[PDB]
RNA sequence: AGGUUCGUGGUAGGAGAGCGUUCUAAGGGCGGUGAAGUCAGACCGGAAGGACUGGUGGAGCGCUUAGAAGUGAGAAUGCCG
RNA sequence: UACUCGGGAGUCAGACUGCGAGUGAUAAGAUCCGUAGUCGAAAGGGAAACAGCCCAGACCACCAGUUAAGGUCCCCAAAUA
RNA sequence: CCGAUAGUGAACCAGUACCGUGAGGGAAAGGUGAAAAGCACCCCGGAAGGGGAGUGAAACAGUUCCUGAAACCGUGUGCCUACAAGUAGUUAGAGCCCGUUAAUGGGUGAUAGCGUGCCUUUUGUAGAAUGAACCGGCGAGUUACGAUUUGUUGCAAGGUUAA
C-alpha cells in the first residue's frame, strides 16, 4: 500500500568524531555500529545504507575491565595444518589499537553485502589526530 | 573415474569459452595486391622479396 | 428422446480407484499397505 | 539489398564448421575470403564456395556493387545423422554418429 | 469403444511449465522439475503472506522508536503514555507521520509525556 | 490538511481528491459515503481525538465495487500425498475523498 | 428462501458432490467469408478446468438431455522412439 | 452424548518425555509392564541448528490490535529500567 | 469393433530381413498435388546444393512430399552480471525498458528478510536408504455367472416365467 521507503544517496549522510578515552570497548562498539547501521533516524530502510561516518580518536586509551588485557585472547588460522596464531587483547592495545576497534565493531555488524560496505566508513586512530579535516566533521557524545 | 552429475549448458559455454581460434596474419601484396601471409612466398604470383620465385 | 430423465436415486455413479489421490482412493487403492490382503487374488477361505 | 545462399546436408559435423565460421562474421567480402583461405580447417572450401555463390547470386540476380559488400550474418543448422556402429571388445558394439550441417551466408552493402 | 489419450496430457504440462517462466535454466523447460519448483513457489508464497505483516510491523517500531529518541523518550514509554491518553492510531499511520510530518509526531508526543 | 480515519478494521491517512480502495461497503455507484471514526486532523492546527475528534466527519463518493485481481492457494505436505489448490478473489469498494470537515 | 448457534490441521480409511476424454440416440447448430489440430497472449470459475482474439492449417466439429466405457501417469533398475 | 441393528474398512514393526516398578551395574538414545502427554497423522512461536521438550491447534484475504512461552547492549523487534 | 506404438506377427513384395548347427525365434516400414501440370531457360559450383524465372489455389506442397508438439542445436537482441559462499524460489524493493483480453498493468532485477528437491518405505529420511539422463507415446480393480445389502419402479397374499 504506502509506506515509505528511501532511496540510494537520498539521506544526507554526517561525519562525527568519537573520543575514546576510558570507555569499555563493547560499550562503544554497540553505539558506534548502530551508528553506521543508520538506526537513530526515522529514515531507516532495511536494504539501503542511511548511516553515517564515524571517526574514532585515541583509540589506544580504550578500557578494558577485569584481566581481559592478558587473558582475553584473539585466534587466527592460516589454514594450513597446525596453522593457529594467538594474540591477547592487552598488546594489541599496545600495538595495533586500530585492529582491535576494527575486530570488535566488525563483529557486531550484519553479515552480508552491506555490512561489508558499513564497515568501509569506519575510520579509526590511536593517537588524537585524524587525516579528515576536508569532510569537517562533527563531534557526537556517546 | 564417472561423472557424477549431468553438466548444464551454462556450464558447457562457460568452459567453451577459450576453445575458439585465431585470425591468419596476413597482409595486402605490394605487387599484385592480393593477400599472403608474412615470411611467406606470394601464392599468386610467386614473388618474394620483389623477386621471381 | 433429447430429454429423457430416469427417476431419482435409481441409478448411480461407479466407483473407480486408482486414478490419483485427490480422489481418496488413489495409490494403494482402499488396500492399505503389504499384506496377504494387499496382493492380487490375494485372502483366505471362506471360513 | 540482401542475397544468401545455402549448403544443405552437407557431411560435416556442425561444431567443426561453426568454430570457422565464427571469424567470418560482419567482414568485408574480400577480406573474409582471404581468411577462409589462409585458415587450414576442412570447412574452409565449403563456406569459401557457399560466400562466393552468395556474392555471384548478388551480382547476377540484384544487381548490387560486388565491391562494398559485407557478410551479414552466417550460420551453421544441424542436418540428419547418419547411423554407424563400432565393434568394441569383448564382443559389444558402440554407436557412431556421422552429422551433417546446413551453411547459411548471407550478403549486403554498407 | 477406445479412447486414445491425446490433447490433454499436454494442454496440462503446459500450462504448468508456462506457470515456471523465468527459472533457471531446466526449471523453465522441462516438466518434472518445474512442476517441483511450482509447487515450491506457491508454499513459499503462502507463508510470506504471513510473515509480511510481522515484517512491516518490526519496521513501523524501529522508525516510531528513532523518532521518539529525539524527544527524550523511548518506544516503550511512548506506547504506554499514548495508551493512558486515550489515543488509538496505529504504527503505521505513527511512522508515516514519523517520517513525513514531524511536527504532528512531536505534538503526540507532547500529549504522551503529558499523560504519564 | 489531511484525517487519519477508522474503516474496515484499520486506518487510512486522507486527502481531498484522493483515491482510496477499502473493503467492501454498503452503496451504489454515486452515493456518498461519511466516515464519522475520525482519529486525528492535521494541517496547521492538529485535532488529536480521544480516541475520537467530536463532531468531525470525512465524506467520499462511491466509484466502484470490485475484486481484486485473482489469486491462488496452494498448500501440499511432501512425502504424505497431500496437496490442496484454492482461487481467491477479495473484494473492495474505491471511493474519492469529497471533504475533510 | 431467511435466521441463530456451534464448527471447517490431517496419514491408513469411510461418506458425498463434481471436472475432463472417446462413442451412440434425439433435438438444435457451426464451418472454404476457413473445421479439427498446433503456436502466442496482461481473460473467466472455489478446484479438476473453460472461453475470446490473432498466426499457421486446409476439412470436418461443437452445444443440450440422456446412455455406454480400452476413462485421466511423474516414478514400475517399466517397453518403444 | 450413550445404546441396539445393519453396509464398508484400515490396524496387529511404534518412538520419546514425566511419574510408579521389574531386569541390568539403582548403566545405555537398553529392555519389559502400568499411568499421563506429545509425535506418528501437526504447520506456527521459543529452545543457535534440533519428529517426541516449553507455548499453542493453520477455512481464505489485510502494509490493523492484544497477549503466551521466551525476551528487551549490537548482530535482532522491545529497558544500557 | 481398431484406426498405423492401435487392429492380425504382417494395411507397404512378411513368416520376408535378421539371429541360430538345428529344432526354433522373429522385426521396422502408410499420406506430393484435383491433375505430373514433377521446375524450359539464366547464374555460382566438378558435383551435391542453392538464387532467380516458370507451373499450381498453395513450392514455407519440389519425388521420407498433409499437419508438424517437446526434448535438443543455433543467430539476433531489451534488462542484469568479474569482493562473491547460492535446493535457485518467495516476500520487500530502487533503477532501467515497454504498453495489455485495461487493471490497485508487462520484462529485468542492485540490495534486504525467510527458505535442506520429488517419490517409495519407515518409530524416525534433506538424507551419506530406494527409483528416475531428458522429452514424447504406450502402460494396472475388468467381464461372466452365483450370494448378500442399500436405492428405484411394477404388482401385491401373492409375485414371476425358463426352454
Ligand atoms: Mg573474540
Ligand atoms: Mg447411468
Ligand atoms: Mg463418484
Ligand atoms: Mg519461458
Ligand atoms: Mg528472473
Ligand atoms: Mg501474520
Ligand atoms: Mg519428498
Ligand atoms: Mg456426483
Ligand atoms: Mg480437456
Ligand atoms: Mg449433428
Ligand atoms: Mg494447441
Ligand atoms: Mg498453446
Ligand atoms: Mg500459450
Ligand atoms: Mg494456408
Ligand atoms: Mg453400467
Ligand atoms: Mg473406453
Ligand atoms: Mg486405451
Ligand atoms: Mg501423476
Ligand atoms: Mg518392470
Ligand atoms: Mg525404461
Ligand atoms: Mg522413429
Ligand atoms: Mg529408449
Ligand atoms: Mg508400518
Ligand atoms: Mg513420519
Ligand atoms: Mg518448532
Ligand atoms: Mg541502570
Ligand atoms: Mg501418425
Ligand atoms: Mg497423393
Ligand atoms: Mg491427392
Ligand atoms: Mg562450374
Ligand atoms: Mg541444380
Ligand atoms: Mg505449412
Ligand atoms: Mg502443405
Ligand atoms: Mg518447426
Ligand atoms: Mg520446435
Ligand atoms: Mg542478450
Ligand atoms: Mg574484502
Ligand atoms: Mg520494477
Ligand atoms: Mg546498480
Ligand atoms: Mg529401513
Ligand atoms: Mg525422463
Ligand atoms: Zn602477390
Amino acid at each position: 500500500r504506502t509506506t515509505y521507503m528511501a532511496k540510494p544517496g537520498e539521506v544526507e549522510r554526517k561525519w562525527y568524531v568519537i573520543d575514546a578515552t576510558g570507555v569499555s570497548l563493547g560499550r562503544l562498539s554497540s553505539e558506534v555500529a548502530s551508528i553506521l547501521r543508520g538506526k537513530n533516524k526515522p529514515q531507516f530502510t532495511p536494504h539501503i545504507d542511511t548511516g553515517d561516518f564515524v571517526i574514532i580518536i585515541n583509540a589506544g586509551k580504550i578500557g578494558l575491565t577485569g584481566k581481559k588485557a592478558t587473558d582475553k585472547i584473539y585466534y587466527r588460522h592460516s589454514q594450513y595444518p597446525g596453522g593457529l596464531k594467538s594474540r591477547t587483547a592487552g598488546e594489541m592495545r599496545t600495538n595495533n589499537p586500530e585492529k582491535l576497534l576494527e575486530l570488535s565493531i566488525k563483529g557486531m555488524l550484519p553479515k552480508n553485502s552491506l555490512g561489508r560496505q558499513l564497515f568501509k566508513k569506519l575510520h579509526v586512530y590511536g593517537g588524537s589526530e585524524h587525516e579528515h579535516a576536508a569532510q569537517k566533521p562533527e563531534v557526537y557524545e556517546l | 573415474a564417472v561423472p557424477f552429475r549431468r553438466t548444464s549448458k551454462a556450464k558447457k559455454r562457460k568452459r567453451r569459452t577459450h576453445v575458439k581460434l585465431q585470425l591468419p596474419g596476413m597482409n595486402e601484396c605490394s605487387n599484385c595486391g592480393e593477400y599472403r601471409l608474412s615470411h611467406h612466398v606470394c601464392p599468386e604470383c610467386g614473388q618474394y622479396d620483389g623477386k621471381d620465385v | 428422446l433429447h430429454e429423457l430423465k430416469p427417476s431419482e436415486g435409481s441409478r448411480k455413479e461407479r466407483n473407480r480407484v486408482g486414478r490419483g489421490t485427490g480422489s481418496g482412493n488413489g495409490k494403494t487403492s482402499g488396500r492399505g499397505h503389504k499384506g496377504q490382503k494387499a496382493r492380487s487374488g490375494g485372502g483366505v477361505r471362506l471360513g | 539489398t540482401s542475397a544468401k545462399a545455402v549448403a544443405k546436408t552437407v557431411r560435416i559435423a556442425p561444431r567443426k564448421a561453426r568454430i570457422v565460421i565464427d571469424l567470418i562474421r560482419g567482414k568485408q567480402v574480400g577480406e573474409a575470403i582471404a581468411i577462409l583461405k589462409y585458415t587450414p580447417r576442412s570447412a574452409s572450401p565449403i563456406i569459401e564456395k557457399v560466400l562466393k555463390s552468395a556474392i555471384a547470386n548478388a551480382e547476377h540476380n540484384y544487381d548490387l556493387d560486388i565491391n562494398n559488400l559485407v557478410v551479414e550474418e552466417a550460420f551453421v543448422d544441424e542436418g540428419p545423422t547418419l547411423k554407424r556402429f563400432r565393434p568394441r571388445a569383448q564382443g559389444r558394439a558402440s554407436a557412431i554418429n556421422k552429422r551433417t550441417s546446413h551453411i547459411t551466408v548471407v550478403v549486403s552493402e554498407v | 469403444p477406445r479412447v486414445k489419450g491425446g490433447t490433454v496430457t499436454r494442454k496440462r504440462r503446459k500450462k504448468i511449465v508456462k506457470l515456471a517462466k523465468g527459472y533457471y535454466g531446466s526449471k523453465h523447460l522441462l516438466f518434472k522439475v518445474a512442476n517441483q519448483a511450482v509447487m515450491k513457489s506457491y508454499q513459499y508464497a503462502y507463508r510470506d503472506r504471513r510473515q509480511k505483516k510481522r515484517d512491516f510491523r518490526r519496521l513501523w517500531i524501529a522508525r516510531i522508536n528513532a523518532a521518539a529518541r529525539m524527544q527524550d523518550l523511548s518506544y516503550s514509554k511512548l506506547m504506554h503514555g499514548l495508551k493512558l491518553a486515550g489515543i488509538d492510531i496505529n504504527r503505521k499511520m505513527l511512522a508515516d507521520l514519523a517520517v513525513n510530518d514531524i511536527a504532528s509526531f512531536n505534538t503526540l508526543a507532547d500529549s504522551a509525556k503529558k499523560a504519564l | 490538511m489531511y484525517a487519519i480515519i477508522e474503516t474496515g478494521g484499520k486506518q487510512i491517512k486522507v486527502e481531498a481528491g484522493q483515491e482510496i480502495y477499502v473493503e467492501k461497503l454498503a452503496g451504489e455507484v454515486g452515493d456518498v459515503v461519511t466516515f464519522d471514526k475520525v482519529l486525528f486532523v492535521g494541517g496547521d492546527s492538529a485535532k488529536v481525538g480521544v480516541p475520537f475528534v467530536d463532531g468531525a466527519t470525512v465524506t467520499a463518493k462511491v466509484e466502484k465495487q470490485g475484486r481484486a485481481k485473482k489469486l491462488t492457494v496452494y498448500k501440499y505436505k511432501p512425502k504424505k500425498n497431500y496437496h490442496k489448490k484454492q482461487g481467491h478473489r477479495q473484494p473492495y469498494t474505491k471511493l474519492t475523498i469529497d471533504a475533510i470537515n
